RNA sequence: ACGGAAACGCUUUCUAGCUCGCUAUAAUUACCCAU
C-alpha cells in the first residue's frame, strides 16, 4: 500500500534493501538490478502517466491490466528484477490501482524507484 | 455605413503533425521531454492564435517590408495596419484578429486507427566526435488533424479601397504557411499546414464578398 | 535591531507607488520577528542576521564561484534549480536527486569532482526538516540570475 | 526578393530501413523495436530528423575543416543551410526537411505483400557457449518508395552562393546513398537510393533551369 | 470467459492450477507442461497481436480460425497441453473474439500464462 | 444633488533555434525419443 504521502519514502527504503554486489570488491556495492533494465519497466509506466493526464480511467484500464502481466514477465526471467518486486511492493501495488490518482501516484512511483537507483549508483 | 467585419473561415488538415511548445517545465523522469500546448477542459491539442500571428508575420515580413526590419515596430505600413504597431498612435487595434484553433474532426479521428490525438516521437541526439545518444520524446499532433480556424477582419470606415489590398496579402500569408511550418521544429518536420475550405463571410453587416470568395480558390 | 524592505521596480513606475509598496513589505518585516528583511515581495522575509551568513555570503558565493569557474553549464541549469525549488513536493526531493546525479554524467570529467561538490552541498540544503536553507536558496538564485541577465 | 524552392526526390529502398522508436506497450514474443509509424495510416515513414541528422553527419567530414566538437562548431557552410543555434545569424538557416511518408502503397501490394513493414528474427549468438538471444526488429519493405521533400528559402543574402549551397545538397543526396539511412545500420538497413530528384520553384517566380541540370551527373 | 479487468488473474490462477511432477522429487515442482512447447502456441497469438494493431478485423480473420485448428493439433498430441487448454480456457475463449479488441484481449491473455509459466517455474 | 463625473490594463510579441532512436548482435545451439 502507498498514498500520497508515502509513495517516496517507501521507494528509497525499497532500492537501499536491494542486495548489492558483494561479490568482487573491485568497484563495489553496485546493484545485480541494472540501469537499462529498470527502464524497461518505467517505459511501461511512463506512458500510462502520460496517457492518463488525457483520457480517462475507464477507457485506459486494458494497458493497466497488462502491468501484472509485464512486471511478471520481466521478473519471472533474470532474477534481479524479482529482487525488485518482492521487496518494492509493486505487484501489491497493483492491486489497488482502481482510479486515476492511483494510477497516477504508481506510475509515479515506479519514478521514485528509478531516481534512488540512479542516485545509490 | 462603412463598418464592416468579415470572418475568413478555413480547416488547417495538417501533415507532419505539429509541436507547437507548451508547457517547459521540469518534466517527469521518463515521461514527455516537451508536450503540446492543450485545451484544458479537453486535453485536446489547439493551434493557438499567437504562434499563427507571429508566425505568419514574418512569413509576410520577408514579402512586405523592402528593409531588414529589426523590430516587428519597423516592419512597413501594409504589414503594420493589419498585425498592429505599437510605436505607431495610428496603427494600434491591428485589422486582424486571429482566433485559437481547436479539433473540428475529433470525432473523425475516432472511429478510425488512431486512439490518442497525440503521439510522442523518439528522437535521439548523435554526439559529433562521441558518438553519444540523448534521447528526446517530443509530442506532437497526429497527421490528419482537422483545425477550425478564423480570420476576422475589421473593415473601419479608413480603409477605404486598401480591403482588397490586404486580401492579397492574408492569403499570401496563408501560402506561405503551406510552404514554411507552423510551429517547433520546423526544420526536421512537424510543418506542412493546409488550409483548405477557404471562404470569405461577412459576420457583421453591410459588406459583399461575392467578389472576394473566388481569390480563396 | 533594525529591519529593511527592499522593492525592486522598472523605470518610471511612481514614488507614491514605489514608496508604499516597499512601505507595507517591511511591515512584513515588522512581523516576522521585527528583526528581519523582506525582499522584493511578501514572502522572502529572512532574519537579517541569517540573511548575511547564510544567504548573501554563505550561498550567494558559493553559487557565484561554482558558474564563474566552470564551461558547460549556465541559466538552464540555474532555471531548472529554481523550479525544483519554489514547488517543493516529496516527489521533487527524488526527481531533483535523479536531475544532479544525471549532470555528473554528462560533465567532462575534468568538472566532475568540481560538480560534485556542488550536487553534494546543494542536494544538502534541498532535503530538510527545518525548511530554512531551501528558501535561502531559492533566493539566493535569484539575485545570481538578476546580476548576469544580458540585454 | 523573396523565393522558396521545393526538392521532389523519391527515396526508393534497397536493405529495409529501421528508423525506430518504441511502442512502450509491446508484447511478448513479438516486435520489441518496432518502425515509427504514421498514426492514423499506420505506414511507415521517414522522418526529417533522420534525414537532417545524416545530411548533416557526412556534410561534417566533407565540408567541414577544423572537424566540429559540437553543432554549434560546424565551419559556416554546412550551418547557412542546416541550421546554428549558437550564431547571430545563422539560426533557421535556409533547409526545411519534411518528413517523407510513403509513395507507393498499391505498387507494393500486386507483388504479394502482406503487411507494409516486414519482421526480421536476429539472434546475437554469444561466442562462448552459443548461447541465444533472439530479437525482432521492423523493417519498411524492399521496394518503398519515400516522398522526399526539402524546401530551400531564398532571401537577399544569397547572391552569388545560391548555387553553392546545392553542390552541398547534391553530395548529401549522394553521400547518404554511400550509407545507411538511419537504421540498425551496420548490416544492411537503409543502403538506399535518392531516385529522380526534380527542383521547382513553389514561391517568388525564381529560375531553376540552370538549377536542375547540376542535380543529374 | 474474460473481459478487460480480469484477463490476468484467470491466467495466473490457470497457471496455478497446472498440475506439476509430483513424481521424481528431485527438483520438484515442474509442470508437465514445458516453456518451448508453450511458445509455439504464444508465436501463433503474438504475430496477431502485431497485425491486429495495423490491419482491421475484416481483412484478418482467416488467420484467427486457423488458431482453433491450432490450439487443438498441439493439444490433440502430447498430452501436457491439453491439460493446458482445458484449464486455462483457451477454446472458449476463442468462441468470443468477434472484435479488435478482444483479439487483441485475448493475445494478451496468452502473454499472461507465458509470463506466469516462466516466474512459477 | 456620494472625493464625485467621463476612462478596456491595453497596444506590439511564433515556446522558438540547434539535435540520426542511435551503438554492438549468423534464429541459433544440443542429439536423441516413443515401443
Amino acid at each position: 500500500i502507498l498514498t500520497d504521502e508515502n509513495y517516496v519514502d517507501i521507494a528509497e527504503k525499497a532500492i537501499l534493501k536491494l542486495e548489492r554486489n558483494t561479490r568482487n570488491r573491485k568497484n563495489p556495492d553496485a546493484f545485480f538490478l541494472t540501469t537499462s533494465k529498470l527502464r524497461n519497466l518505467l517505459s511501461l509506466t511512463s506512458t500510462l502517466f502520460d496517457e492518463s493526464k488525457v483520457k480517462e480511467y475507464d477507457a485506459l484500464l486494458d494497458r493497466i491490466a497488462y502491468l501484472r502481466v509485464q512486471f511478471v514477465y520481466q521478473a519471472g526471467r533474470e532474477i534481479a528484477v524479482k529482487d525488485l518486486i518482492e521487496k518494492a511492493q509493486i505487484l501489491e501495488a497493483l492491486k489497488e490501482i482502481k482510479d486515476r490518482e492511483t494510477l497516477q501516484r504508481f506510475c509515479r512511483y515506479m519514478e521514485a524507484l528509478v531516481a534512488y537507483f540512479k542516485f545509490y549508483g | 455605413m462603412t463598418f464592416a467585419k468579415i470572418k475568413f473561415s478555413a480547416q488547417i488538415r495538417l501533415e507532419t503533425g505539429l509541436h507547437i511548445g507548451g508547457s517547459d517545465a521540469f518534466a517527469a523522469i521518463g515521461a514527455i521531454n516537451s508536450p503540446v500546448i492543450k485545451d484544458p477542459i479537453t486535453n485536446l491539442p489547439i493551434i493557438p492564435g499567437s504562434s499563427l500571428k507571429g508566425k505568419m508575420r514574418t512569413l509576410l515580413a520577408k514579402v512586405y517590408n523592402e528593409k531588414v526590419a529589426e523590430k516587428p515596430s519597423d516592419d512597413s505600413d501594409i504589414l503594420s495596419r493589419l498585425f498592429g504597431n505599437s510605436k505607431d498612435k495610428r496603427f494600434k487595434m491591428g485589422r486582424l484578429i486571429f482566433r485559437d484553433a481547436f479539433l473540428s474532426n475529433a470525432d473523425e479521428l475516432d472511429s478510425l486507427g488512431v486512439r490518442s490525438y497525440t503521439e510522442v516521437k523518439f528522437e535521439n541526439t548523435i554526439d559529433r566526435i562521441t558518438a553519444e545518444a540523448n534521447p528526446r520524446q517530443i509530442e506532437r499532433a497526429i497527421r490528419n488533424s482537422t483545425f477550425d480556424f478564423e480570420l476576422i477582419y475589421e473593415i473601419t470606415d479608413e480603409n477605404e479601397n486598401q480591403v482588397e489590398e490586404d486580401f492579397k496579402v492574408i492569403r499570401d500569408g496563408l501560402k506561405l504557411l503551406e510552404l514554411d511550418y507552423l510551429g517547433g521544429s520546423g526544420s526536421r518536420g512537424y510543418g506542412k499546414v493546409a488550409f483548405e475550405n477557404l471562404k470569405a463571410t461577412t459576420v457583421f453587416g453591410n459588406y459583399d464578398v461575392k467578389t472576394l470568395n473566388e481569390l480563396l480558390t | 535591531t533594525l529591519s529593511a524592505g527592499i522593492g525592486l521596480f522598472a523605470d518610471k513606475t511612481p514614488i507614491s507607488l514605489m514608496a508604499h509598496q516597499t512601505g507595507e513589505l517591511e511591515e512584513a518585516a515588522k512581523g516576522n520577528e521585527k528583526d528581519s528583511i523582506s525582499l522584493f515581495s511578501s514572502d522572502y522575509t529572512f532574519k537579517f542576521d541569517r540573511f548575511i551568513t547564510n544567504v548573501y555570503d554563505d550561498k550567494l558565493e558559493q553559487i557565484r564561484y561554482f558558474f564563474n569557474h566552470q564551461d558547460e553549464r549556465g541559466k538552464n541549469f540555474i532555471y531548472k534549480l529554481i523550479e525544483l525549488l519554489r514547488n517543493h513536493d516529496r516527489m521533487n526531493m527524488a526527481r531533483l536527486a535523479y536531475y544532479l546525479t544525471r549532470l555528473e554524467e554528462l560533465t567532462r570529467e575534468t568538472d566532475r569532482d568540481k560538480f560534485k561538490t556542488f550536487k553534494n552541498l546543494f542536494y544538502s540544503w534541498y532535503t530538510n526538516k527545518n525548511d530554512k536553507d531551501r528558501k535561502e536558496a531559492e533566493l539566493a538564485l535569484l539575485l545570481y540570475i538578476y546580476e548576469i541577465r544580458k540585454d
